[PDB]
């Protein structure tokens, strides 16, 4: 993927404002609520019986923080997503066997969460920049599948 | 299939759109054109730039179709029959593109209606837009 | 939606399966497990190797469900209701996987019934399997 | 993608038996019949009004031959699909704007056609080898999208 400088600027400036303790858990929790088959991978997380239980589940919030960290790492290496996500690809593809369509879904949930938090500041060009990013991360995470 | 809560959630969230219906439809199209450039080729007769009167007018038509689907949510295949024939027979719209526009509609709603865009309502809206998409690709 | 020709085409092609119904269902599962290894994790209690009595028995169940759908093709959501609850609620089967199995069923039919697998019938079978898949992922 | 020697052997041995004048046209024609939105890209090909008209259309057969040639080229370079499909990716992504899901669909139609022609010889392990191939081609053809 290739972001223009304008896009890179827009992405980095928004990301600096992201709450790193909460946004990842919100994206992961929404993934589990909106696409419930994904819960199959989180049996050990306990109570996922209702949307409120999912969103407030300490393990969802904690795990979501790790997810967001990887996106942050991706953001720092837009020109080497593949090496950045190498071990995570082995994990998600070879060990967990997550269908890679779900990487696309989680990236798009993250985009919805950014829109939710930033409102009008999440303009159409800002979204377009973030779509390049989340596509790039999804493609890199799926590398062990192709 | 849409649950009773899905129907109430979608009606409630969409009800908040008010006079902005056309505006949000136009914004979702703009989001789609910028984020997913492949979709632009369906509109060679439209200028797709910001402030385009053509995109504005089209957003109103898209919104009116969604409103029709909300208002006839238990009878969507019937309510959207004409639109389904148009999108499949005449326009040959690739089914993937409905997922793209649906996502952009969720983003638009999230950006404008933060109180409405709860996790449960997000799930309901996604199911609703997927149901609309299924009808529009059914022939 | 399935056209009258789709329904006749699917009935005709499936009618040719005869006593091989279970066998072809088992073969499609085997094709899926080998071609798309991600699908294997749904069956930790089955041995998935060739000649597996568990895959053979399961292929019969899959075939019986498809036969039920063919026989009740205008009432599929109803006919497959129990199976839909199972695949979504209990098993949490990723929707992508239905496309994988559907493809493997087409391959199996093509490999066994070359006279039946015309372009038109291929199209009808694809639509039918996609309709089955929609029901099985609908909750 | 990585084929084992057993898979490479199985793939090359089947391909040597493929009718290069017909198989590509059958796959392209079936793509147009089974997934009719794809006809949007072939307006200049004339009569596509019925399955028979599609399959017997001289331009479908001729164009399908070109498609098959590219798969043959891919088969010769399993370790460099990206460079092999470079110009085709520019064509299909940058110029034609074909959604890359359709590359996956055409590859799977090709697999059905191979099954149709080879019957029992198109065994489940042989199919699995070909699925690696057609995934590889689809991924390479989509490179300009990611
Ligand atoms: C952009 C997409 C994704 C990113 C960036 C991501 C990131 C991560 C990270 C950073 C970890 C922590 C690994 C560690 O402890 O070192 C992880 C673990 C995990 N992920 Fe994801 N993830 C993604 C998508 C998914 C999806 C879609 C699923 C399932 C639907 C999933 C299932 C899991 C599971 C089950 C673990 C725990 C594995 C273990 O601890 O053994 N991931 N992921
Ligand atoms: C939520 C999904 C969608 C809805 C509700 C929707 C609704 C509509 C409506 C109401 C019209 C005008 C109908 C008429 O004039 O009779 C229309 C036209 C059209 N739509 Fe959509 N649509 C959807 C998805 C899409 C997608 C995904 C694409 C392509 C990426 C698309 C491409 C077109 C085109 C090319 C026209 C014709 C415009 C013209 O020629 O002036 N639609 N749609
Ligand atoms: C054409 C699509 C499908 C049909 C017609 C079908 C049919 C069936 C049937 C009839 C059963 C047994 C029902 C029962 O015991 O009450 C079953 C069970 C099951 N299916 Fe499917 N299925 C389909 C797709 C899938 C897919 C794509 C997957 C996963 C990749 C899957 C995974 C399972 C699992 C894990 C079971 C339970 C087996 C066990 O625990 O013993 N199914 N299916
Ligand atoms: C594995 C997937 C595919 C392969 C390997 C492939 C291969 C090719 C080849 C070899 C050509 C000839 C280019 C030339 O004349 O030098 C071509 C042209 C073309 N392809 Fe494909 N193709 C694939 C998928 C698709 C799909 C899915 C579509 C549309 C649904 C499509 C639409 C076209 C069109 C419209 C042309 C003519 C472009 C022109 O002459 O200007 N292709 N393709």
């Amino acid at each position: 993927v290739h972001l223009t400088p304008k896009e890179k600027s827009a992405v980095t400036a928004l990301w600096g404002k992201v709450n790193v303790d909460e946004v990842g858990g919100e994206a992961l929790g929404r993934l589990l609520v909106v696409y419930p088959w994904t819960q199959r991978f989180f049996e050990s997380f306990g109570d996922l019986s209702t949307p409120d239980a999912v969103m407030g589940n300490p393990k969802v919030k904690a795990h979501g923080k790790k997810v967001l960290g990887a996106f942050s790492d991706g953001l720092a290496h837009l020109d080497n997503l593949k090496g950045t996500f190498a071990t995570l690809s082995e994990l998600h593809c070879d060990k967990l066997h997550v269908d890679p369509e779900n990487f696309r879904l989680l990236g798009n949930v993250l985009v919805c969460v950014l829109a939710h938090h930033f409102g009008k500041e999440f303009t159409p060009p800002v979204q377009a920049a973030y779509q390049k990013v989340v596509a790039g991360v999804a493609n890199a995470l799926a590398h062990k599948y192709h | 299939v849409l649950s009773p809560a899905d129907k109430t959630n979608v009606k409630a969230a969409w009800g908040k759109v008010g006079a902005h219906a056309g505006e949000y439809g136009a914004e979702a199209l703009e989001r789609m054109f910028l984020s997913f450039p492949t979709t632009k080729t369906y509109f060679p007769h439209f200028d797709l730039s910001h402030g385009s009167a053509q995109v504005k007018g089209h957003g109103k038509k898209v919104a009116d179709a969604l409103t029709n689907a909300v208002a006839h949510v238990d009878d969507m295949p019937n309510a959207l029959s004409a639109l389904s024939d148009l999108h499949a027979h005449k326009l040959r719209v690739d089914p993937v593109n409905f997922k793209l526009l649906s996502h952009c509609l969720l983003v638009t709603l999230a950006a404008h209606l933060p109180a409405e865009f709860t996790p449960a309502v997000h799930a309901s809206l996604d199911k609703f837009l997927a149901s609309v998409s299924t009808v529009l690709t059914s022939k």
